[PDB]
């Protein structure tokens, strides 16, 4: 048979834990 | 422009009412994240082992791919769908179906016989979720 | 001031968690 | 052949008796693993905020990096000594001293201000820890 009824997930997400000791950049 | 069956499980699965009677195989691991002919080898392996398919229900929708245990009412899988990459019915078996996701860094494939369904109707129903996911 | 009392890790770990429904290869 | 404190240092180092008073200033993300200018930022970073530093002992062995508060006697850092890659102290602050470590794939600074001993004290410690670290 040919490849039928396949579905990639366009949503698929590709790309952080609150740290109360962390400093952020600015 | 689809199927009448493939319409009104796109319809259940938006409302959350779409679940299907499965075997769940297990996991194993996939070296891709997408792609028919990795899924079918990662079946393969899972009917070569000796583990016990668990049988229950698979529900789709867009919060996730829950698998609830028939004998417990155990929620024994809880898959986000933002971390599913693919999915596909099986060639070598009419009620297979499996899917990929993140285990980490590494893929996972997930598989499943369907008690009483073909396994393109379950691999249309969780594309369908993916479709709500795009959406969210 | 020149750079002193700096300190690389050799032992610093580069490079899973087990799952009771996976199946290993082989 | 290293100097005298340096020496007796490590050797509290290898038997878990090594600890010196500390304010630790918090962290912050830095783009690199290693490097002296690297850590010296970070501490500018951390010593510009207005987050309060909190007193208490630095413990240093092969065990971790393990920071108990004064106060409270609360264990509010306990670090693996395989996940941290670099120490070092401060050209700008004869007590200053830091430690990068992994965050996920991040990398963070730690910095300290050393209540009464140098900062390069300090760094000779936790270098001693990486040593132990390695022989393991």
């Amino acid at each position: 048979k040919r490849e039928h009824a396949c579905f990639e997930n366009p949503g698929l997400n590709l790309e952080k834990q609150f740290n109360p000791y962390e400093v952020v950049r600015s | 422009s689809k199927p009448h069956q493939w319409q009104a499980d796109e319809e259940a699965v938006r409302s959350a009412t779409c679940s299907f009677s499965v075997k769940y195989l297990g996991c194993v691991e996939v070296f891709e994240s997408r792609g028919m002919q990795v899924c079918e080898e990662a079946l393969k392996v899972l009917r070569q082992s000796r583990r016990r398919p668990v049988r229950g229900l698979l529900h789709v929708s867009g919060d996730g791919l829950r698998v609830v245990d028939d004998e417990t009412k155990g929620l024994i899988v809880d898959q986000t769908i933002e971390k599913v990459s693919f999915c596909a019915p099986d060639r070598n078996h009419e009620r297979g179906f499996s899917y990929i996701c993140r285990d980490t860094r590494r893929w996972m494939c997930h598989g499943f016989l369907a008690c009483k369904d073909s396994g393109e109707r379950l691999s249309h129903a969780v594309g369908c979720a993916f479709a709500v996911c795009l959406e969210r």
